[PDB]
């Protein structure tokens, strides 16, 4: 079978660069040539302990593309649980006797790995676990990146925003760090700065990384700039009015980048860019949301079907 | 005093011999087990020691005693004979012992074994949580 | 047709024996080979004004297995009614123009039976009305009982736990006393003993049911140990301290139980059963939760279509 | 091993001697201290016995015993001699080391000691919490 | 000093009988000839913790009634101190430097003893710790059935109700019982009888209590009728529909009682006494109500106040 | 008059060290020989449109322990004014007919100073808004280190936590700048230093201070050590947990403090002060919080009563 059979998804840290090329390959090929009934008699749960309209929506149409069947819940309030007393263990005992996989998004860290160890047979795939994981939403914007720029080395990266708490960024940082070549500008608040275990690993690896204030230092030479969204909240009201102008971008800042050049944004966005980018080929952040389907399709077809018939 | 067959884990700093005991569960047999603690080391001073007869640690058993007893050392006792000496190494992973220091992982709430991956730096352990996937110094994780 | 074709399931006190046997081989022949496309075209409605997570996903599973496609809601403060002033008879008569068969859970008993009077000739199914029965949980503990011990009769059930408020160990009372020979031990606080108009029936019809203080009484002879909850609020906290200790189970209890004997419990457990007792051959209620799927599957086969196609 | 001075306390049950260092902190200390757990009695088959030196205490230290090893016998040792040979009675009060079974009790989120007063029944002992005015039986008390 | 002068009052058990009249004395000289300045200056801390606006009420209209000064707070919901964040030690340790007193009604048992361990030289009362005391209600009470029959030795005191979890009905007994040749008839559904423990302490004392199925059986022998809420939840809808006509009084039950026979309830009393016997010379709810002020008055004035009240 | 007489009390930068002094100095004679009556007549009202039960007693106990009555409302969710539909200016215009003067506690910034454009005659006090001042904390501050210490110059003065968004500790510091040869130590995670602003203000007025990554480096020359909460949201758990070490006391952590040194916090404490602190010679924050009674006194008879306080 191929080496993603019957595999749990939980953190990118355990997918290798072959994994990874494997899952875009396969998400290339479904784009291409869609597969509606690959799945068909396979039922999944879709079970957002905490809930997320986005990325539930996304992971549940890519069930239906392949011909799968969704059952599935979404929490905080209105669920039989986490307000009562079940563990997550016994949840996922009793969940795993119903369904052929189990996508999960979790308020606690750790929470998919856990599932795991309940499932039996069952893999689980991990739609976010607190401030941990999300290898759904890396996988989509790695395919993304392999799409338009035709390779995942030798790339100029640049990340702006909230790169201290972005779950997503790390994710992405770690992901590029197993492909050669890769150079990195960090573009954030102080207060917000690209955490030090990050910079530590991307030395390690002789990866070359710098800090700018500003867009502009970089904008010449970049390929991906990958914009966060800044939570108002992680700065003080009057502190964000002071440094939201370094990571806020609008399409005049955008006159001598690459023809190439992609911006890309997790979502929501909604002060990051103005809707003047939008109209500019750099804009593809809603083409990187609609490749969610892609990625998100190709990881489970790998998972539950042990040849690529493809 | 000497035993005929068994494990004696001598050399173990002052305030550790009792924590060995707890964490790992040492008390929890029928076998004679004898306990000095505070005992006077002309190497340190002060020092406490355990004895348990007719049951042996295996080298991992022993290498769990490492964040503890870095310095102690470990003796196979058979026919009033020392056997074999050891001494703890730094084991690749510690389970069930710590906790998490991070409060929002998944592991408190829940029927699991703590488990971490073990990593040495300059000055202090690195302890990775298998669950939450944060690291922290030992200093932290074994924080009171 | 079968004789269960077209027909309401309400009530355990509405199926005879040779019904609840019908269901039992059915789900015994759908878990050894799978329709997957029985009930295509056919769609069920999922309604549960009352929200249960547990029971909904695993019905909604069932409806997916057979093919079926499924459309619903769940209540309290979302769903635009129950708290708007539409009859629930009313909500019945628009349903059921629209679906092939309506599965309902609601907060009030009686709730199931009068939707009947309202659905034409759309059968319903009680997922659950308020204190008063719950078929399907009810099949499924049987199917469970049946399959691990061979038989419905001759049996010796131990039923611990709540069992004066327990909907669940009424039902599961009732429906084997539809049964020939088996014997009852009830363990269970004062406060919370089994009711007397159960005790009557039993008496009604010769069998033999007793009370003991402690698990261990009836351990040696025990072919099934059915476990309850015991909800914190129905007891006072210091009371709940004082009797606990007599419906809580622990590996240690199990050493002299019988090779063929089983632990089942409806969900969720949180103090009455230990984690270690998860690992011994006798843990069966993960399975007994497995089980509720094919019972599910029997009865909605059952009920939406003529014949025995199996 | 025997001692110049302080405590011996003898005939413990076995499965207890680790039980009263952890519940009463007896190894926090930097005095001297010998165990031996499991060891044959005959004067009652197995046995724990903790000596303490330098150390002595009062008699409803002794007391806090009771509920514990209500059989032990407590010795003084002063220039190598047995001085004084105690028995635990039970205590009309027992502090610290035990936990009120009513969860609602006040006594769980907030900083201050557990207080239990003890009445003897004709077969068991009956604590009241100080807090919650709650009366338990103390074999519910000690099961967590 | 008076006994009673700068004391906790935390526990009916922690006071005497001699406590207790003097407590119902001063009550009586108050209510005779009211002292609006006896509290001129001292502030007074009304903490409801757990909110109950009844109770509440009464508390502070008595502190005013004296003359004080009253600064407080209750919690639905949400306030950080005292439960949510900060320990009750520490809001304890706070508010114990503000004021001269601290009246506090809280959820969990054992919060008003706690209190006093932090409130150095300030008298903690409590009106309420979850189901343990409730001192004041029991001072009321005696203080009304003393008024209204002259003594509190040598009485027929029947108690109706949910005698299992009424805290009030259990103190009132252990006060009654400090008392001389007292009788108790204790009406209940069996579900909710008297604990065994208070039946123990009558026992241990020599006084006489039997057990009644139904008011009638003792209304000719009765001088107190002491009434009490049954609340729904502690008991099955269906249960309790089938009991309740034993705990509920109307106008007619009142044909053969004694004329010095009073009626209470500690309020409120919805769902078990008929609105007819309002209009009855029996009826003493509401004047018990207003006796709350008194019982209340003298507590304040006895703890504040070196002297003994003339 | 007295110079703060009729004088709205908002930011501690418009109070010269005469003023601050004038406060103190007034305490200290309160505190010395209460006035009961010196604002009989007066009513006050108290308006917390933000909720803080410890501030709003404190507040209320010094009202009352002059004479003044007082009026007021408390904000959990819910008040059509001051917020909702009507301007903040609307309610005070409407208010400032009712009473004598206005303290209140309003989660916006400026909302105090916006009220003195509205409130005519009638003086406001600043009881907290947003995270711009809390004059009345910080002159409760400044009381217990002149007391304790004897005087408000040439002191050691150490604080830890989040000196980021403390805004307690912000105007600690610019208060105590007023005086003469204070030095200060900063001891906080990186991510909550004290800012730049307060560091540029202590520079331009020669004062010296340093910054230090734990208690211990200046426990042995500090006289007062002013502790502050980290709420857990300013930081993520797993850097919450990281760092925690350096900004939480325990009493062996005192064995070098200089006798005169004292512990304050302005409360709650929970997270970051070990309850073995307590019985040292140096806990001082209870008796902190004892002394914001007197600091409030202070202020009210000051800003109401034409006459010094003698
Ligand atoms: N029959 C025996 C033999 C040895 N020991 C214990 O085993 C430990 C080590 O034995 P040994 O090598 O003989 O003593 P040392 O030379 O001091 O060992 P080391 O150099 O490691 O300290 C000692 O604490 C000794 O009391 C024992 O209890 N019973
Ligand atoms: N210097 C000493 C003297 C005695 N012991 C211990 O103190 C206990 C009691 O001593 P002793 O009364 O002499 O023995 P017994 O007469 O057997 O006491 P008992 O009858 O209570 O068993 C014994 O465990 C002994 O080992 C000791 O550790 N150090
Ligand atoms: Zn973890
Ligand atoms: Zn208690």
């Amino acid at each position: 079978a191929n080496p993603l059979y019957q595999k749990h998804i939980i953190s990118i840290n355990d997918l290798s660069r072959d994994d990874l090329n494997l899952v875009l390959a396969t998400a290339a090929k479904l784009k291409a040539n869609p597969q509606p009934e690959l799945l068909k008699h396979k039922v999944i749960a879709s079970c957002f302990f905490e809930a997320s309209t986005r990325t539930r929506l996304s992971f549940e149409t890519s069930m239906h593309r392949l011909g799968a069947s969704v059952v599935g819940f979404s929490d905080s309030a209105n669920t039989s649980l986490g307000k009562k007393g079940e563990t997550l263990a016994d949840t996922i005992s009793v969940i795993s006797t119903y369904v052929d996989a189990i996508v999960m998004r979790h308020p606690q860290e750790g929470a998919a790995r856990l599932a795991t160890e309940f499932s039996g047979n069952v893999p689980v795939l991990n739609a976010g676990d607190g401030s941990n994981q999300h290898p759904t939403q890396t996988l989509l914007d790695l395919f993304t990146i392999q799409e338009t720029q035709g390779r995942l080395d030798n790339l100029h990266v640049a990340m702006v925003g909230d790169l201290k708490y972005g779950r997503t960024v790390h994710s992405l940082t770690q992901a590029l760090a197993k492909f050669d070549g890769n150079r990195f500008y960090f573009i954030a608040p102080d207060a917000l700065a690209m955490p030090q275990y990050i910079l530590d690993m991307l030395d390690e690896k002789g990866i070359a990384w710098s800090l700018h204030s500003s867009i502009e230092e970089v904008m010449a030479e970049v390929d991906i700039l990958y914009m966060t969204r800044v939570q108002k909240e992680r700065l003080d009201p009057s502190e964000y009015a002071n440094v939201k102008a370094q990571f806020v971008l609008r399409a005049s800042d955008l006159h001598n980048a690459k023809a190439n050049m992609k911006v890309l944004h997790p979502l929501p966005r909604v002060d990051e860019i103005a809707t003047d980018v939008d109209k500019t080929p750099h804009a593809w952040y809603f083409q990187q949301a609609g490749n969610g389907i892609f990625a998100r399709q190709a990881l489970l077809a790998l998972v539950l079907n042990r040849d690529l018939v493809l | 005093e000497a035993i005929k067959r068994g494990t004696v884990i001598d050399h173990i700093p002052a305030q550790i011999g009792f924590k060995l005991l707890s964490l790992f569960k040492l008390t929890e047999t029928d076998q004679r087990i004898t306990i000095g603690l505070n005992l006077p080391s002309g190497e340190m001073g002060r020092k406490d020691l355990i004895k348990i007869e007719n049951t042996f640690l295996s080298e991992d058993q022993v290498d769990q005693l490492a964040l503890y007893a870095p310095q102690a050392t470990v003796n196979r006792i058979d026919n009033y004979e020392v056997v074999g000496k050891s001494r703890p190494s730094l084991p690749e992973r510690i389970d069930n012992v710590l906790v998490c220091p991070n409060s929002n992982c998944i592991s408190h709430a829940e029927p699991v074994s703590s488990s971490f991956a073990v990593r040495k730096r300059a000055n202090d352990i690195a302890l990775k949580c298998k669950y939450c996937e944060k690291e922290f110094s030992h200093n932290v994780v074994l924080a009171n």
